[PDB]
């Protein structure tokens, strides 16, 4: 339900909001134990 | 909680030796169990976030509807934990999280064929995030949303899945990325759809300071630095087992024949001006028979006590060519001798004692660029010293190496009359990282401390691969890089790297020795010690380097070494004054570069 | 104990040997000595030690041999498909 | 806990779709919300901290006596938590931390604020720390406390700001170091005032064992190093896109002129002895003409099938000097021909295709060192060969690189004779990363284990900057640098990592093979092992060198690959037995030259 | 939680000042007390298990059965807490964990005291586990435990504790490999006694992905790389002062006597045909009197303005010989000058301002291969140049460095006709890391955006060792090594880092400039982008060299920088598609080649 | 309330008592969620 084409849309890209997903975890052995 | 559940092998508390337990299985609840850590409940927690981040593809795929949730695998249970019996034994815990390694595994492959399906669409979405800046260093940027999306309609790659699942694409950028957001055509609203606000906040800047991740990292970077050149072993006053010290070597060059004798140590050669000349012949094996001439100036390494070596020979360039004697076609090798008689002393064909040609092959020679002159292919007479291979029992056996020319025919001593072919690239490779040298022979052990000041410019360019000054010298490189990445003092200022060695220069001018006495008030001093750590960064050989000016006292490198240590270690998430307002400088304009171009993306591609 | 192959550089070299009756040979009979035919069961290419047997490097110049080294060997290489080498050094 | 915080849309509990669900916002406590989790609630918690350790020096300048405290900003919430609504929908919680980006923000530039303001004052104090020894390695320390500030007094620099707050300045270390106590003049009590011990206790060594972080950090590094590494590529038997196999390249150095053409399977060259010579004339890309002659004994790359690559020549130091032809102000340039006929059989004009000088630069000579030559500066002559410009179409196309002296005017054959200019220095840098070259050609993919010991030194040296061996070898060398991390063995000792050859080398003694079998005993197999593993560590190389003792084997090389994963995964904060008493052997004697400058300064600084 | 625990002074509850608080101590529950943090308790706990792993060894070992238990000496108190008074005030605490440093130290103590005793046992056990394959990469394998047994029987080291404690070393094994497991002679039981199920989860392949721990690790290790890198500054537009920019510099060599001058800015020279040519005289600093020859040619280096540097000169093989001069047993030395007149102006001897021989050694000459040439020995004559030991104050005074043939006797101008003995190798090495220089002079402050393809080849070589450049292209190379670790796309295939050029060069091409304008399909702007990050990929230095095809334009160059770093962010536990069949088709092949090997063991040692 | 000259003051640097602030943290983006 949003217009990949429409008005209202946003595009402000800031430091504060620096995009990131799941780059990397703590998966060594010792930790996960 | 971490280790495995155990539970009492048949009586209820009256559990009392490790006896009375044993490994908790499923069927308590056949495979035995295992406690899932606080760790990695929240690691795996984690992971299953990746899905989620494009859940809105995934489902307009059809695959994977039932997102993993691995608290809903875990089943917690009382009972006594531990690696082991005895430790079990007194520690029993109430609502412990546990699981069989088949459902462990079978989650895990849940994640994974998850992601093996997001494998392209992971890919087409950053290649939309990276098309165009998607973020900026500092403050904030804009450009008109149908601008954005006009310039990647016009330069996505054709397959991209973004242009089949446009709305999809926009949900998972949204979710990652609270600087793009949709507004929702139902109720004109529109908001920062982001999941990711609380890590954002560690990779910005603030009014006046980098970011926090930032800061953490290098620093973080900087004490790995330290650790692995191991302050305790470069800073040792004692002796250090060579194994200990030694570190993977690098190979090195040498032109036997421009060596001084007085300085490579290794080295021995029959004195000129004797008349010494005589012919021997030696075979190699392959029982095949050579000839060739020692005479005055012939030159052979010594073998001895250098450590497992390498050796490999370049005569390319080089000329050899003389009035009865062309390069071309001829032949050189590589002889070991084996005798009791010392090298120098050698003047008749009987001295020589066991020798074999180990290793030949024959020339090319071409025209040099250099009239008159002939120019050698380039070779690679390789031979490698082994110790054990050779054996060496008698105590009076000398061990020798010598690169000639050898031939089928006796060789002719008016028409080949070079000493040998030494005048060549050398380049020795150390076939051991275990033994250290120190200016030409081995030793069983190193003390750090007095490598410092101890050797000569010559004598370090002599010096075998495996030396340990050369070890030294990359071992404490890496205190050096560790230093800069914290510190940016200019030019005469001080800092918290600098100050260790003001501090032994203080104590020393006033310690009672033998000279001129001077006193230099502390501006001086501290100068004195900003320069040396300086040269010291530009040029870690200096340490090892004779008089070299501050860093040639042992004492000033231990101070130095040791007080890196603690120059790291005491601080709190900080940078350099100079650093944080350069960095805020220059993110600013960065943010201003992107903002110019983004504008012109919006004139290039209209919004309606 | 694997083997492989020798390379092209060394193959010329044998060649070039060949040419001048220098090839040095090694048979289980006659050893490093030639001066008496037999079956080769070994051959110095350009510095490597090949068993005649396969084509494989099983050694070099640096350490002495004194019978074929133990080696997985394919066993391929038939007489007949070196012997042309083995006749020009020889002749 | 982690995600976003989702309420039911409307109907309270009858919740069923993802649909059912909105993402929650602060007018339901009008920014959105967000999960703070667990771990970001630890690690900021502890930057809070960071400002702590100096509050009385914070307090006194009066700033943010407001200490910022996290877990104040944090609104605990019952809701559905997830980063999509599917997920949100069947996970329930009650009491999430929950936060607005604007107060994440707002907090942690609190925290930047805070630092910002500390920022001169952590250096002031650091170089307090650092200025005389404040820590040892092992063992335990003393100074007349007035001695030491009698010291600083004396050196620290004017400006510090620890002159203008002696006390807060005090409070400051003593929080940070429990060797640091001041009395209290009110009980005439002392104590250690630091709130780090529990740290502390990782970085100290016990009577026999290094620190635990130590141990923990260094093992840490030589996993990395294997990830890096990647096992499962560098000792794949099967094949491996040269994409995924290759990695940032270096490049090398060859005087083509040396270098010998069955040896480096890129070169052509005219046969010389056949009276061959001819001369032509080129144009370059602005139309201009050149002259030059082709003759016997001229060279040129064959630029097919070297993947993307860049060339720069230098003349420096080369003469080229003859009786009639003088260097000085000639120019040399670079050309590329384009033909069908094979550049061996060339004799006539006809048979070059097509032809351009590429570049071309003007020498200067002067005279050298050597008499009677004269020395070329120093020349960058540059050209790029980018494979999707030429555009090879035609299959029996070739393409050809040479370098030669090109006039204005025709170059009398009789006056220059030299073939070309290619006795100069050639550097070779790959124009791609993703390409990777077998021996002089191009292969889109590798048997990482069929590399070894399959290249001769020779071979090696001719081989281009992209060649699969190159590459093998960079990788294999971090394999290399992560053992010598772990082994501190030395001569023919056994270790974790030289093992997994014996075991190769065991069995294949026993494999019915073909030859003169032999049998060694464990003992033996056990050293031989040991110097291949030292070998390999000297020089990663031999790995990929032709009949190198035991790693030209694959078997061997695969095992030792494979065997270091196991050999450290299965370590338990362990440190070699040599290493752990060369540590605190070593940290004994810092200690002791440590207290032996304590002393020092006591004399030169008595207290009262 | 963390910090130290603080108690109302005496007023329960009626705190309210920080002075109302002091630090509970012992005597509360006479040492101070320290926050045990969560951080600490789960780390700590796992040390433990390092000993509970070998349990069964350490029993029968009779040492440490009170196996140390951390979770057991911890102190619950509720309380203020903080790391200062203030902080401490507002957050009061109920069951904080709590403990003395001396019990921390206590329990410390006695788990390395414990890892002390396990450590031959702990390498012993390792042995075992890597003599023969103990994993595979990916699926399964299998050999009969008996012929495991034998092998291992016929090749552990004699003093192996494995051989003492059979029994004791299966449990151990069993323990850490779930795929080792001994059967119950009581039950005919068989099972799974691992304890680390949950780790190795991670550690493993699904039927389609690489190890998540690997892609996390790998992802991570090319962030670190980034980061170092420092996007903001090699990216910067704006000035970046030099301490900020540079970092740990290399050495370079030159052959002043090659170089061009009107390339090397640091290079001044007396005019040939000029007939210039007068004797002159100097003392060294021991007041002895040196002669030598300034003519026409003459090369010095002038040393204003190149900041710290320190020169080597090696006139190893050079000939110098000449009809009345032999080089052997003759002195060359470095003599630096200080004049107000402009060298290039020098004709007679009272032009040279002041001057001293700073340094000389002894030349010793042989003969070369070069026939009719002498060949020098190996020299290392050495000079620091250290700008603050010169005091430059007249700004018209300029600061020249000679190398010349010395001798106590004057020097016949017709018998040693050489301007200088500057044909040699000069090795220069930065005496800081602080400095900066752009062609050959300092520079304050740099703007790395500028520095974008600013360089020809011959001005980069031409150089100082401390040059932007030299330092721009050492941080790109992180870049660069970062993309690769990250990128295996193939020839012209775009990818998440190529595209950020791509979207410069879509615009670019629309921008109105000046020139035949051209306009390229989205599709070969892809590819012409491709190409551009592998040629950076492959040779870093290309961004900073004239006119490289897309690397010369600033914009390109941020983009990419600035990109990579979105690139990597934006991964979700991700591998490349191409490398994830690459991995696991390979990790196929080592399994395969696993069991054959397994095959061969339980042929040469069969079971019962 | 102390007395940075005074006496009873204590300077005893030993390995236990090793001085640290707060250098890093654990701030990756996948940590922080
Ligand atoms: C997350 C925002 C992504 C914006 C990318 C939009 C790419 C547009 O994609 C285009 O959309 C057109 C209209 O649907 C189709 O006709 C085209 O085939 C399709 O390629
Ligand atoms: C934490 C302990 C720090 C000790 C450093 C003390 C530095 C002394 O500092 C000096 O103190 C004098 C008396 O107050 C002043 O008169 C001087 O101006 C001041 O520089
Ligand atoms: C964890 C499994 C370890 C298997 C290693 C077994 C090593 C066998 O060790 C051998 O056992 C024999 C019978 O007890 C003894 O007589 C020998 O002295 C001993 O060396
Ligand atoms: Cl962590
Ligand atoms: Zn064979």
């Amino acid at each position: 339900t949003i217009n990949v084409t429409g008005d209202g849309n946003v595009f402000k890209p800031s430091a504060e909001t620096s995009s990131t997903a799941v780059p990397s975890l703590s998966l060594s052995p010792g930790m996960l134990n | 909680p971490g280790g495995v559940p155990w539970i009492a092998i048949g009586d209820e508390t009256s559990v009392t030796s490790p006896g009375a337990l044993r490994r908790m299985t499923s069927k308590d609840i056949d495979e035995p169990l295992v406690v899932v850590t606080e760790h990695a409940i929240a690691n795996f927690t984690k992971a299953e976030m990746a899905l989620e981040f494009n859940r809105e593809f995934l489902d307009k795929l059809r695959v994977l509807s039932v997102s993993p949730k691995y608290s809903d695998l875990l089943t917690y249970v009382d009972c006594y934990v531990g690696v082991s019996a005895r430790q079990a034994l007194n520690n029993f815990q109430k609502q412990v999280p546990v699981i069989t390694p088949t459902r462990q595994t079978m989650y895990v492959d849940s994640i994974q064929a998850a992601l093996k399906a997001l494998e392209k669409w992971e890919i087409d979405l950053r290649v939309a995030q990276t098309l165009l800046p998607t973020n900026v260093p500092i403050g904030e940027v804009s450009c008109p949303m149908q601008s954005v999306v006009k310039l990647l309609d016009d330069q996505l790659p054709d397959d991209s899945l973004i242009r089949r699942y446009p709305k999809e694409a926009a949900v998972a950028l949204a979710k990652r990325n609270g600087g793009i957001q949709w507004m929702d055509v139902s109720e004109g609203t529109v908001m920062n759809e982001a999941v990711n606000a609380v890590a954002a906040s560690a990779l910005a800047p603030s009014a006046s300071a980098p970011p926090l991740e930032e800061k953490s990292k290098l620093t973080e970077q900087a004490m790995d630095l330290v650790t692995a050149a191991e302050p305790e072993i470069i800073a040792s006053l004692v002796p250090v087992p060579a194994p200990v010290f030694a570190i993977p070597p690098k190979p090195a060059d040498y032109n036997v024949r421009t060596l001084k004798i007085d300085e490579a140590t290794w080295l021995r050669m029959i004195p000129k001006t004797m008349g010494t000349l005589f012919q021997i012949q030696v075979t190699d094996n392959t029982g095949t028979n050579w000839h060739f001439n020692l005479r005055g100036g012939t030159r052979v390494v010594n073998l001895d006590q250098i450590a497992p070596m390498r050796f490999v020979l370049d005569l390319g360039g080089k000329s050899y060519k003389e009035t009865s004697w062309d390069p071309n076609g001829k032949k050189v090798g590589f002889i070991v001798f084996q005798s009791k008689i010392p090298f120098e002393l050698w003047t008749a064909a009987s001295q020589i004692g066991q020798a074999t040609v180990v290793n030949y092959v024959q020339l090319y020679a071409e025209d040099s660029s250099f009239t008159a002159q002939s120019i050698i292919a380039t070779t690679s007479l390789a031979y490698n010293y082994e110790p054990e291979q050779l054996n060496k029992t008698d105590p009076e056996m000398n061990y020798y190496l010598l690169a000639t020319f050898i031939d089928s025919a006796a060789i002719t001593p008016t028409n080949m009359t070079q000493p040998d072919v030494w005048d060549a690239l050398l380049t020795m490779s150390p076939l051991s990282a275990g033994e250290v040298t120190v200016k030409g022979a081995v030793v069983s052990e190193v003390v750090p401390a007095e490598l410092i000041g101890s050797y000569t410019p010559e004598s370090l360019n002599a010096s075998l691969p495996n030396d340990a000054a050369r070890c030294m010298i990359d071992r404490a490189s890496k205190i050096a890089e560790a230093i800069k990445i914290d510190d940016d003092a200019g030019p005469d200022e001080y800092s918290p790297n600098s100050v260790p060695i003001q501090g032994q220069l203080a104590i020393s001018q006033l310690e009672t020795g033998y000279g001129v006495r001077i006193f230099n008030p502390k501006g001086i001093l501290s100068k004195i010690a900003s320069r040396a750590m300086q040269a010291f960064i530009g040029d870690p050989s200096t340490i090892i380097t004779q008089a070299a000016p501050v860093l040639s006292d042992k004492n000033n490198w231990i101070a130095l070494a040791q007080g890196v240590k603690t120059s790291l270690r005491t601080k709190s998430l900080s940078a350099g004054v100079k650093t944080a307002v350069s960095k805020l400088s220059s993110s600013e304009s960065i943010q201003n570069w992107t903002q110019g171009f983004l504008d012109k993306v919006s004139t290039h591609f209209p919004a309606p | 104990m694997e083997v492989c192959l020798p390379n092209g550089h060394q193959i010329v070299d044998l060649i070039n040997n060949a040419f001048e009756g220098r090839v040095s040979i090694y048979s289980a009979q006659e050893g490093w000595d030639k001066t008496i035919s037999a079956q080769p069961d070994m051959m110095v290419c350009g510095g490597a030690v090949v068993c005649m047997h396969c084509l494989g490097v099983v050694g070099s110049l640096q350490r002495k041999l004194k019978h074929l080294p133990h080696h997985r060997c394919n066993q391929q290489i038939r007489h007949q498909d070196y012997v042309d080498v083995q006749f020009a050094d020889r002749v």
